[PDB]
């Protein structure tokens, strides 16, 4: 809203011929948007997305406790568990599965038992580098070529 | 001798800068019109609400010389004073379209003088103060703060004439400390219910026995009394006594024992707000998906009923609504109609998101829309590149997925569109569920009336209806809020400034000024007053079956008509009272000094017989 | 505009359960568009684009004109 508030007023100025281009108006509507953002002090930003039905015994987000990676400053690598499936018409993260891998770098599926292994099978045709295990059926499959 | 023409405003509020309350709205809306009138005479002052503050306030340093004018200086010494005694508080801007300066005092930095207080308190005024209330301990804190605050401004200042308005009784209490400290300030009280009127109304007669209860002995039977009488003395102490509604000022004559001397009604910054076709498919696209698998009427000849605001099941007439509607089902069956209605009930509940079932809907049916697009585009590429090269256009291929996208739409027999889009948190007890369970609108197609409950704010990124209220709004044909106590009653309001026909009552606040101000504009008024509950649940199915036997041409008619009332709505004219509330508190406080200024004298016992 | 109708045709029927899909109004203007296209017998498609300000003379046209293509 601001931005184009700027280009309309640049424009009528230009086409005329013949510095604080923000007004009052728009500076307020800009500080209050900013200052939402502020979070409460020492909270750090979620490790996970959802309600967790059980959230004291749950695997994955006690193992992420117990290494501690906790998505503070300092923590060069964050964390974000995601405990369901994936939908473009989703409020936090709006993408289907297929769009989401495509936008990501690297898949990691260090699996211990798999026969096959779709999932960093079809990770793979859409062009993803991916790290699989050879107890994998398609890292197996993938180790021959 | 002070200045009438040239004075200062203080305004008072518990909700200044935290939304607790609907006044919070109030003020801030209001805030561009009288900003611009008084630039920065104006101030608002309230509690300050530690949890928020940092996100709505713009902290000034408020000592540097700059941070005020020169005749304005009183101000700034009066703030000084404050602190030496060692009242802390938070000057700033509050971060809001006009930007209005604010002061916000730190009730904790003067909850020691809390004991000394409630003693001094009932002993000019006989306000008793438990202490297990913490609201009326606060809205004492307040109270003697800003009294304090104002006798300080009265004294440094002495060039201009000073009105304070205070709002709610919350922030009351030091409306009778300003009467009797003799402070310099004209006051005004505005009260937008009364305690009395939402207890009373909380259970399920008011309007008309009202008149004929002993309120301390009421105030007595809820644990109120000592509200009670801050709301009273607040009323009384004031140099002028208003409240919202003409309704509502009917409540607080009897309750509070003063008529008020007029009515401060509710605008909008209607800028804010200004598309019905481009929502409307919004609409027809969450239906199509709803009812799939049993999708047996015509979306070019159903119209959208819909009510909304907070879940007051009795107070917001969500009763008299339902029943209506399987009333007007009735009606319609019987007179063999055409058409149909699909009623949304948007009033936020404890839920668990939404239903498999509902969610499964749309889905399938977005699904649907994907392949006929994708099938379509193909038989485009085919047709095209046949003409071009000049000299069943659906393969097999299309129609195995064709088909199915048709299949999945199918719904289990006998099971019928859900009246629920979300997972009740108390399936068992809600009111709106049982109300119209017992009424049996269960979307059977033989129903003419549709019903769906949808218990959560609307958000435009959402599986289920993706729109945000307001799209959703301008998307329907008619709003309807039949409420019961209501003191104004922004929904119905801000409905009607969007374009939209609807029906409020005559006990709500805006439908009472509505009648003031027929049918043909859009807006319908149920009189919940003089008829009995059921003539006038029945001239509420009237409204809504004339509405239905409208034609294509007698509707955009009326749609026209209320578009154009939304600037009567707007604060340019709403907060023309204000000043008429103002400039009566100046009549009665100088009235000398008030004749000189108009050339003779001028009536003083209300804000209409003044102007 | 004559898919996007097909398009709301195939969608309506389907949404609402429980073979030339090409209307005569539409098969009419299709044909209309595909007549239009016919070209004069023995016009071939054009080595220009642009009124020559000198057919004659020009180098390209006459060096394409010498080559017959």
């Amino acid at each position: 809203e601001v931005t184009t508030s700027i280009g309309k007023r640049i424009f009528d100025h230009a086409i005329r011929y013949p510095g604080e281009l923000l007004k009052s108006s728009d500076k307020v509507m800009l500080k209050r948007r900013i200052l939402a953002l502020r979070r409460p002090e020492g909270q750090l930003p979620p490790i996970v997305t959802h309600n967790m039905v059980d959230d004291a015994n749950d695997l994955i987000l006690n193992k992420i406790r117990q290494v501690q990676l906790f998505n503070s400053p300092s923590d060069r690598v964050k964390m974000i568990f995601h405990p369901e499936f994936l939908n473009a018409n989703n409020p936090i993260l709006g993408l289907d599965y297929d769009e989401f891998v495509r936008g990501c770098h690297l898949g990691v599926f260090p699996s211990y038992y798999e026969p096959w292994g779709y999932t960093p099978a079809e990770c793979t045709v859409m062009g993803v580098p991916s790290i699989t295990t050879n107890v994998s059926g398609f890292g197996s499959y993938m180790e021959d070529l | 001798s002070r200045d009438l023409q040239n004075h200062l405003l203080f305004e008072t509020a518990t909700e200044v800068a935290n939304r607790v309350g609907g006044i919070y709205s109030v003020l801030k809306s209001k805030a561009p019109i009288t900003v611009a009138q008084y630039k920065d005479h104006y101030h608002l002052i309230g509690p300050l609400n530690k949890a928020t503050y940092q996100n709505e306030v713009d902290i000034l340093d408020w000592k540097k010389p700059e941070a005020f004018s020169d005749e304005m200086r009183p101000v700034q010494h009066a703030l000084q004073t404050m602190e030496s005694r060692g009242v802390h508080f938070v000057y700033g801007r509050w971060l809001i379209e006009g930007a209005p300066k604010v002061i916000l005092f730190d009730l904790d930095s003067v909850r020691g003088y809390s004991n000394e207080w409630k003693g001094d308190l009932w002993s000019l005024v006989g306000i008793p103060s438990p202490e297990n209330d913490f609201e009326t301990n606060d809205a004492i804190l307040l109270g003697y703060t800003v009294a304090w605050f104002l006798g300080e401004v009265a004294h440094l200042d002495s060039q201009h004439a000073i009105v304070a308005h205070f709002h709610e009784w919350l922030a009351g209490v030091a409306l009778p400390l300003c009467r009797k400290r003799r402070i310099d300030v004209v006051t005004i009280f505005t009260t937008h219910a009364t305690l009395l009127g939402r207890y009373l109304c909380a259970s399920g007669d008011f309007y008309n026995c009202l008149e004929s209860v002993d309120v301390d002995h009421e105030a007595g039977r809820f644990g109120i009394y000592h509200r009670y009488c801050i709301e009273r003395a607040a009323a009384h102490s004031a140099d002028v006594f208003t409240t919202v509604s003409q309704i509502t000022a009917f409540e607080a004559e009897h309750l509070l024992k003063r008529k008020p001397d007029g009515i401060l009604p509710n605008g909008l910054n209607v800028i804010k707000f200004q598309l019905h076709a481009l929502k409307k498919e919004k609409i027809n696209d969450f239906v199509r998906g709803h009812f799939h698998g049993c999708f047996d009427f015509d979306l070019d000849n159903t119209l959208y009923f819909f009510i909304a605001g907070r879940y007051e099941y009795k107070n917001k007439g969500a009763d008299m609504f339902i029943e209506a509607l399987a009333r007007l089902n009735y009606r319609l069956k019987v007179s063999g109609s055409k058409k149909t209605v699909v009623a949304f009930i948007v009033m936020p509940a404890k839920n668990n998101s939404f239903t498999v079932e509902a969610l499964k809907g749309q889905a399938e049916v977005r699904a649907l829309e994907n392949t006929v697009h994708e099938v379509t585009t193909s038989i485009g590429k085919r047709i095209f590149d046949h003409a071009i090269r000049y000299p069943e256009l659906l393969k097999s291929s299309d129609k195995v997925m064709l088909k199915r996208r048709i299949l999945a739409l199918r719904r289990p027999e006998g099971q019928l569109p859900p009246i629920v889009t979300h997972n009740m948190v108390d399936d068992a007890n809600d009111l709106i569920l049982n109300k119209i369970r017992q009424v049996q609108l269960f979307n059977s197609p033989s129903d003419r009336v549709k019903m769906i409950f949808h218990p959560e704010f609307l958000n435009a990124n959402n599986p289920i209806l993706g729109l945000d209220y307001d799209e959703f709004v301008r998307g329907c044909h008619l709003g309807v809020f039949p409420s019961y106590y209501e003191p104004w009653g922004y929904t119905p309001a801000e409905c009607t400034v969007m374009g939209v026909p609807s029906i409020t009552t005559n006990v709500s606040g805006f439908g009472s000024y509505m009648e003031d101000l027929a049918k043909d504009y859009g807006i319908y008024i149920v009189d919940r007053r003089f008829k009995a509950p059921d003539e006038s649940v029945e001239q509420l199915v009237d409204y809504m079956e004339e509405f239905v036997k409208k034609t294509a041409a007698q509707a955009i008619n009326q749609r026209n008509r209320t578009e154009r009332l939304s600037d009567l709505l707007d604060w340019k004219r709403m907060g023309l009272e204000y000043v008429k509330a103002r400039q009566l508190a100046l009549r009665r406080g100088y009235p000398d000094q008030f004749r000189e200024l108009v050339g003779e004298e001028l009536n003083d016992s209300n804000m209409d017989a003044l102007a």
